[PDB]
RNA sequence: GUUUGACCUCAAAUCAGGUAGGAGUACCCGCUGAACUUAAGCAUAUCAAUAAGCGGAGGAAAAGAAACCAACCGGGAUUGCCUUAGUAACGGCGAGUGAAGCGGCAAAAGCUCAAAUUUGAAAUCUGGUACCUUCGGUGCCCGAGUUGUAAUUUGGAGAGGG
RNA sequence: AUGGUGAA
């Protein structure tokens, strides 16, 4: 039988690891931007949730190369295609706001 | 007995024609490692203190096959004792379809001696100087009658 | 005198045993490997001089459809149905409208083994209770 | 994407067809085609192959080879 | 079983 | 490249041309020992696409097993047992016999400096890959284990033995539901 | 030419440069693998795809970037938990057996080959020797390699040119 | 039942 006695210990360890990761990842928020997307189903069609990463079309619309986008923490999807125009527009607006919000140190 | 595609070998360039081909090929020995190294060192020394493409035979199997199907190669040599026979079964038919003349020569070891390599299994020439262009053309013309016309029934002899 | 000939991926023991002895009960129908989709199946009869052909379809991972139609220009219908000479029963409902009258006429040479076929036996051994009772097309045989 | 013809590959396959001759089962199939009809040839191929579409494609290939032979 | 090969394809030289 | 021609020829394994080669090679193997080191692969095109490099350290071995567990996995295990220091990467069928079957397995020497200093293949030197054939991690082994994407392998997609404990184990949280 | 040389195959060396046996074994990756025991019964159902038996690794292992899941206005690596759900589904439909998408959370790095001729220069690498600033740096030699070492590249394409 | 021991 398995008992999750380590629940509190596991949570503490996860928090400690997350805090430690900030030591090497202090300048950036330790996470990649997740696009807003619609879950595939009939029941949950009305609901909207985050996705893995922006499509190639969205990245191109945002005005930056896919390779550069990854280095700035922008997630890119290998096979995610864009079908809904409204979702693409929302993702483009989010990317534009993000880019306007970034401060990037020079390659000293 | 062997299939019709096999036994297409064992019919190869004769001693006289093979000797002539080797003599012509011996005039285009590619620069060896030592020769290239010494030439490059001399060039660097001249540069520190302050010519057209080098014609040579083509022998790499991949390079030779790439030259074939493009009509660039003017002559091709095929080794008959290739252990993986599958590597060479299609070369004669492919050359015939492309119309590129070829001559089979006995001995992969003998073939490799002309390129300073133990074995190459293939050899071909594309570029040729004017002094040797006529000789190459004459050899190609002679090879036609020597081989293609003498073995028009090669499909037989299972 | 009377002569006639006739003909999805992945099935476990139950589906394999479902259509198990239909070939032995309908010798005029051959047993051949499955072929997924449909029009080309109509031309298979040419290779066997057959005048009737049956083709299968699979849908929803749970339903199996048995199509019946004459190859050249025959009508087609389907339903989700769950060596001795047979004898076929009938029902009065099969002669009320064309939708069943035509099926009844087709069955006579689409299901009944010809009396003079290659494997047609002389003697009968079982009876079929073919009927459309309760609007269904599933019947029990003994 | 789709399997483009890739003319180079088509030529290579055509050359390999002549280089490899015909398999003994292929030899039997062509012999029956020339003497027993495509109707029986297709059935023989299906018995010696899987789906009927593959047998039909093989029979068409044999017919094309025979036509090109003369 | 034992018949000569055919040059149906190699007959025509590539252009 | 000529490798396309070799692949096309290998497609027509049933061609009468290849039958003579098959007979000659199977006879030679029958005259030869059951297991021996091959000077060079008989199917370089097949070996190259499987990740074979002509550089030093890529040893090729020939293994013969009785016809009638997967034969390829058994042959890989046998060659690994014999060639303990070598690491089994992949194998390909080259010939068959009425009673015997022949598979060619390509091996890489982890201790060879040519592989240790090569980033493209130094990963094999990791201790986790020791006796990779014994764990069924090869192409034949992975297929034999039913490890593939999709719900068609839900019984063994992530490992039947591993998933059995997960699905047949009682889990109780601190705050019982 | 009755000699001689190129190779290819395999041996010989208490020759140099190298690795494996075993132990441990809770967990991991595979093979073989039963019975007491149960519904009223043992071939499916169930102890059990278990213990024992055999082979190989690490501090975690396997798996991991789809020939995936779905049918919606679509999601877009693998893995663990809750839920989906004791549901779909299986079983003298009973006794009993027993899944998965979607949703939420933990963490999200994706990559490298075969398949196109460098051909206007095997330019690649191991080993030996001689030096240094020694988990390595360089002159020279041999060997490996042309049956392929060197520019990108795994479809989000890519390459030759302007 | 599985794994083992030695012997008129």
């Amino acid at each position: 039988v398995k008992v999750h006695f380590d629940q509190a210990g596991k949570k503490v360890s996860r928090r400690n690891a997350r805090a430690t990761r900030a030591a090497k990842i202090a300048p950036r928020p330790l996470d990649l931007l997740r696009p807003v997307v619609r879950a595939p189903t009939v029941k949950y069609n009305r609901k909207v949730r985050a996705g893995r990463g922006f499509t190639l079309a969205e990245v191109k619309a945002a005005g930056l190369t896919a390779a550069y986008a990854r280095t700035i923490g922008i997630a890119v999807d290998h096979r995610r295609q864009n079908r809904n125009q409204e979702i693409f527009d929302a993702n483009v607006q989010r990317l534009k706001e993000y880019q306007s919000k970034i401060i990037v140190f020079p390659r000293n | 007995k062997v299939p019709p595609t096999i036994a297409q070998f064992q019919y190869t360039l004769d001693r006289n024609t093979a000797a002539e081909t080797f003599k012509l090929f011996n005039k285009y020995r590619p620069e060896t490692a030592a020769e290239k190294k010494e030439r490059l060192t001399k060039e660097a020394a001249a540069v520190a203190e302050g010519s057209p493409k080098p014609y040579a035979v083509k022998y790499g199997l991949n390079h030779v096959v790439a030259l074939i199907e493009n009509k660039k190669a003017k002559l091709v040599l095929i080794a008959n004792d290739v252990d993986p026979i599958e590597l060479v079964v299609f070369l004669p038919a492919l050359c015939k379809k492309m119309g590129v003349p070829y001559a089979i020569v006995k001995g992969k070891a003998r073939l490799g001696t002309l390129v300073n390599q133990k074995t190459s299994a293939v050899a071909a020439l594309t570029e040729v100087r004017a002094e040797d262009e006529a000789a190459l053309a004459k050899l190609v013309s002679t090879i036609d009658a020597n081989f293609a016309d003498k073995y028009d029934e090669v499909k037989k002899h299972w | 005198m009377n002569k006639q000939r006739t003909l999805s991926r992945g099935v476990n023991y139950r589906h394999r045993h479902l259509i198990q002895d239909l070939s032995g009960l309908l010798p005029h129908s051959r047993k051949e490997p499955k072929l997924d989709t449909l029009q080309q199946l109509n031309e298979i009869a040419e290779l066997y001089n057959c005048n009737n052909v049956l083709f299968f379809e699979a849908r929803k991972h749970q339903d199996l459809y048995l199509w019946l139609s004459k190859p050249p220009n025959g009508p087609t219908i389907k339903f989700y149905i769950q060596g001795s000479r047979p004898v076929l029963s009938f029902d009065q409902r099969f002669e009320s409208s064309p939708h069943y009258q035509l099926i009844k006429e087709l069955l006579v040479h689409n299901f009944g083994v010809p009396p003079n076929a290659r494997k047609s036996k002389p003697f009968i051994d079982h009876v079929m209770s073919f009927s459309i009772v309760d609007d269904k097309i599933w019947v029990r045989t003994y | 994407k789709k399997g483009a013809a890739s003319n180079r590959t088509k030529f290579v396959r055509s050359l390999v067809r002549e280089i490899a001759g015909l398999s003994p089962y292929e030899r039997r199939l062509i012999d029956l085609i020339r003497n027993s009809g495509e109707k029986r040839a297709r059935k023989v191929a299906k018995k010696r192959l899987g789906s009927f579409t593959r047998a039909k494609a093989k029979v068409e290939e044999m017919n094309n080879i025979i036509a090109a032979s003369r | 079983p034992y018949e000569p090969l055919i040059d149906w394809f190699t007959r025509h030289e590539e252009v | 490249g000529a490798y396309k021609y070799l692949e096309e020829l290998q497609r027509k394994k049933q061609s009468d041309v290849l039958r003579f080669l098959q007979r000659v090679r199977v006879w030679e193997y029958r005259q030869k020992n059951v297991i021996h080191r091959a000077a060079r692969p008989t199917r370089p095109d097949k070996a190259r696409r499987l990740g074979y490099k002509a550089k030093q350290g890529f040893v090729i071995y020939r293994v013969r097993v009785r016809r009638g567990r997967s034969l390829r996995a058994t042959a890989e295990e046998r060659v690994g047992r014999r060639a303990a220091n070598l690491r089994v990467l992949n194998s390909y069928w080259v010939n068959q016999d009425s009673t015997y079957k022949y598979f060619e397995v390509i091996l890489v020497d982890p201790q060879h400096k040519a592989i240790r200093r090569d980033a493209r293949y130094n990963w094999i030197c990791d201790p986790v890959h020791k006796h990779r054939e014994a764990r069924g991690l090869t192409a034949t082994g992975k297929k034999s284990r039913g490890i593939n994407k999709g719900h068609k392998f839900n019984n063994t997609k992530a490992g039947r033995r591993k998933t059995w404990k997960r699905q047949n184990t009682l889990s109780l949280w601190r705050y019982r539901k």
